[PDB]
C-alpha cells in the first residue's frame, strides 16, 4: 500500500477553504471503518495534528475546520484558515501490516 | 507544563551501541509501550522499531529487520532504544508519540517530544 | 401506624468554572479551571471541566434551576421513625452459548437483580406508608463530575469516571455491642450503618466495561493498547467487621 | 421438540399471535416498513448469533458462578483482593432446542453525526409453530468529558 | 483450631520455547511467534505474553518476580457474598413515566480468595497454589470481517507450601464497533469478542 497524497503545493487565500484529496491505491474498507489520518508540520516546531480521517477536526482548537468523503477518495477540507496552518501535511494510516506511510503536502499562504 | 523528556543521543561509529530514552511524566507507566518516530532530514516521516506491549511480538519494518532491540521499565519511567550494527541509513531525528484506541480505532499521535539527534558517519 | 408526605430538593445555580465551593462535612468540591487536577492547585495540562446528570441529560454551567438533589432516606426507615424496605426483583436475559469440559454444549441464562423501591434516589417521592429532621432526610448528590485527562509522555487516556457534587439545601417539611461513631451525625453512612452490629469499612469498585478491536497503530505497534473506561457511578460496598 | 419451519421473504408482512404485525423489513426502512431509515442492514439471525441464510426450506425450529482474583482500592472512614459473583439458571424454565420466536429479526443500523452510535436491534419475528448497553463516549483529541463526535453501544440479544 | 500465614517460594520467570511437565498430566506452554498453542501450526500474529492476575507485566526470564498466588479449598470457614449498589439509573419501560432502577452486584474475599498473603483462620487436602502466571493471548485475526481475540490458557506449576484439577468454562464477551463515513456501502466489517482473565466456571 502507498498513499497518493495530490496535490504537493497549496496556495491557500487567507479566509478560504481548501480542499486536498488523499486517494489510497488499496481499499480503506466501507462505510464504518474508511480510516486515514491527518498530520501537520509547523517548522522550527515538533510537527502536530489538525484532522483526523478527513472529516473532523482532530485538536480541540476551534470550529474553523471540516472534512467529508469515504472509500478510496478522501477530501481534507478547512472552513476558514488561520496564519498558524502553514506546513506541510501528511496524509497517514497505518491499519495493515508490515507498515506503510504517506508522502506530505504543503500549505502556502497568500 | 508536562513534557516529554529526550536525550542520550550522540555522535556514534557505525557499527556500535547507543541507548536513548524517552522520559514521560504525570502518568502511572505501569503497562504503557513506547517506540520513537523517524525522520531523516529533508525527506518524509517513517517508523523504525518495536517489540509488543508487554514484549510479545518482535516484528520491525522491511530495512531494520535484525537490528534492533528495545527495552523499557514500567517504575522509573525511562525508555530505551539500544541498537546494533549502525549503519549510515538510519540517522534521524527520534520522537516519542501518544497512541490508543477509541474503542478500537487511532486517536492520537499526540504531542512530539523535543528530539534528539544520532548523527553518524564513518 | 403514620404516613408520611411528599419530598423535593432546592432548584439551584450550576457551578461556574474556578469556583470552590464548601458542602457538609468537610468535604470541599471544585468545579476546576483548565490545567488542574482534582485538588485543582496540582500541576495537570489538559482538562477542560462542565458537570453532569445522573441520566445523561447534562447542565448548562451557569444556569439557575437546574438540577434537583435526589432523595433517599436511611434503611428500615421506619425503625428510625420512632426513636417500607425495597426488596431485589429476579429478571432473565436472552440466550446464550455456553461449552462443557468433563473428566459438550448447554444453554442456560443470565440473570440481574434491580430495586425501585423508596431507599433508590427519585427525584419526587411519593408519600410513604419521634424522630428529627435532619436524622432522617439525606442529600445525595443529584450532580457528578466526570474528568478527562490530557497529560503528555505516553499516551493519553479515556479516564472515565463519576464523582458527586455535595451542596446543601433546604428539605420540604413533612405533614403527618455499637460503636458511637456509627450513630454519630458525622456519619455520610449513618443511613446504612444505624443498625448494623460491628465496624463498617467501605468498598469501592470502578468496573470497566472496555473492548480490544482490529488494527492500530505505532508505539509498540500492533497491539498497542492500555485504555480503561468505566460506568457512571461507584460501586461502594459495606464489610461489617468484628468488635469484640 | 419443536417443528421445521422455512425461512421468511423480503418484503413480507404477517399476522402472529396476539395482535403484532411481524415482518421482515427491507433497507432503508424502519420496522413498520413504511417509516424510512437511513442505512440499516436487516439480516436473520439464530437465537445465539450464527447466521441462517434466506430461502432455506426447513431453515430453523423452535424453542420452548465466580471469576478470578481482582484488586479493589479501599478507602477507611490498602490494597485488597476480592472476586465477583453472578447467577445463572439452567433448569426446566431455561427455553432449549430439545427437552419462544426461534428466529430473530437483526437490525444493524447505523446513525451519523455528532454524536455518532452504532446500534445492533433485536426485533422477535414470531410466526407461531433493563437492556444493556455497552456505552461510549468516543472522540479524538477534544475534553473527554463533553460532548463528543462518535460512540459505539452494543445492545445484546434481547433486554432484561 | 488457629492456623497460620501461608505462601509459597519463588520461581524463574521462563523463556519462550520452555514446556515443562505440570501436575496431572497437562503440559503447559509458552509458543512462539505465529504459532498455536501446541507450537506446530503457524498462525499471522497469535502472539503469547505474561501479565500478572492484577493485570501487571513480567519481563521474560526474571528471577523471583512473582509467586504464585494461594487460596483455601471449599469448606477445609465459608462466607457469605457482600453486597452493594451503582447510583441512579434510568431506561425505557412499555405497558399494554420514567423510573429510576438501580442494579446489584455482588463479591466475596473470604479465605477461598487467592491472595498474595493469607490471613489467618480459626496438608494437601487444605491449601493449594493458585495459577499466579497467565499467558496472555493477543490473537489477531484478519480479512473480512477483522476481529481480534483475547482468551486466557493457564500456567499451572508447583512451588513448595511451607509447613481431579477441582464444569461449564463460560467466556463473558464484550463487542464495540466503530464507524466513520457513509459513501460506499459494500458490507459492515467488524465485530470482537474480549474474554476475562479467569474462566467463569459453573
Amino acid at each position: 500500500i502507498v498513499l497518493t497524497q495530490t496535490p504537493l503545493s497549496l496556495s491557500v487565500s487567507p479566509g478560504e477553504p481548501a480542499s486536498i484529496s488523499c486517494r489510497s491505491s488499496q481499499s480503506l474498507e466501507e462505510y464504518g471503518k474508511n480510516w486515514l489520518s491527518w498530520y501537520q508540520q509547523k517548522p522550527g516546531q515538533s510537527p502536530r495534528l489538525l484532522i483526523y480521517q478527513a472529516t473532523n477536526r482532530a485538536s480541540w482548537v476551534p470550529e474553523r475546520f471540516s472534512g467529508s468523503g469515504s472509500g478510496t477518495d478522501f477530501t481534507l477540507k478547512i472552513s476558514r484558515v488561520e496564519a498558524e496552518d502553514a506546513g506541510v501535511y501528511y496524509c497517514q494510516q497505518y491499519k495493515e501490516f508490515p507498515w506503510t506511510f504517506g508522502q506530505g503536502t504543503k500549505l502556502e499562504l497568500k | 507544563e508536562v513534557k516529554l523528556v529526550e536525550s542520550g543521543g550522540g555522535l556514534v561509529q557505525p557499527g556500535g551501541s547507543l541507548t536513548l530514552s524517552c522520559v514521560g511524566s504525570g502518568y502511572t507507566f505501569s503497562s504503557y509501550p513506547i517506540c520513537w518516530v523517524r525522520q531523516a532530514p529533508g525527506k518524509g516521516l517513517e517508523w523504525l522499531s518495536c517489540i509488543d506491549s508487554s514484549g510479545s511480538k518482535m516484528h520491525l519494518a522491511d530495512s531494520v529487520l535484525s537490528r534492533f532491540t528495545i527495552s523499557k521499565d514500567n517504575s522509573q519511567n525511562t525508555a530505551y532504544l539500544q541498537m546494533n550494527s549502525l549503519r549510515t541509513e538510519d540517522t534521524a531525528r527520534y520522537y516519542c508519540a501518544r497512541g490508543r484506541w477509541c474503542y478500537g480505532v487511532i486517536c492520537d499521535m499526540d504531542l512530539w517530544g523535543p528530539g534528539v539527534e544520532v548523527v553518524v558517519s564513518s | 401506624h403514620h404516613i408520611l408526605g411528599a419530598c423535593h430538593s432546592s432548584w439551584q445555580d450550576a457551578p461556574i468554572q474556578g469556583t470552590s465551593q464548601m458542602g457538609a462535612h468537610g468535604q470541599l468540591q471544585t468545579f476546576p479551571r483548565n490545567g488542574y487536577d482534582w485538588d485543582n492547585q496540582t500541576p495537570l495540562e489538559g482538562a477542560v471541566y462542565t458537570l453532569v446528570d445522573p441520566f445523561g441529560r447534562p447542565i448548562v454551567p451557569g444556569t439557575k434551576n437546574a438540577y434537583r438533589n435526589l432523595v433517599y432516606y436511611c434503611e428500615y426507615p421506619g425503625e428510625r421513625l420512632y426513636e417500607g424496605q425495597e426488596v431485589s426483583v429476579e429478571g432473565t436475559s436472552g440466550p446464550l452459548l455456553c461449552n462443557i469440559h468433563d473428566l459438550y454444549l448447554d444453554i442456560r441464562r443470565n440473570v440481574h437483580y434491580s430495586c425501585n423501591g423508596p431507599q433508590t434516589p427519585k427525584y419526587y417521592q411519593p408519600p410513604l406508608a419521634l424522630a428529627s429532621q435532619k436524622d432522617l432526610v439525606n442529600e445525595f448528590p443529584g450532580l457528578f463530575v466526570r474528568q478527562s485527562r490530557f497529560i503528555a509522555g505516553r499516551p493519553s487516556r479515556r479516564n472515565i469516571r463519576f464523582k458527586p457534587w455535595f451542596i446543601p439545601g433546604v428539605i420540604n417539611e413533612i405533614s403527618l455491642l455499637k460503636p458511637t461513631w456509627n450513630i454519630s451525625d458525622q456519619n455520610p453512612h449513618q443511613h446504612r450503618d444505624w443498625h448494623k452490629f460491628g465496624h463498617v469499612v467501605n468498598a469501592i469498585m470502578q468496573p470497566t466495561h472496555h473492548a480490544e478491536i482490529s488494527f492500530q497503530d505505532r508505539d509498540t505497534a500492533l497491539p498497542d493498547a492500555c485504555s480503561s473506561i468505566s460506568d457512571i457511578s461507584p460501586v461502594t460496598y459495606p464489610i461489617t467487621l468484628p468488635i469484640i
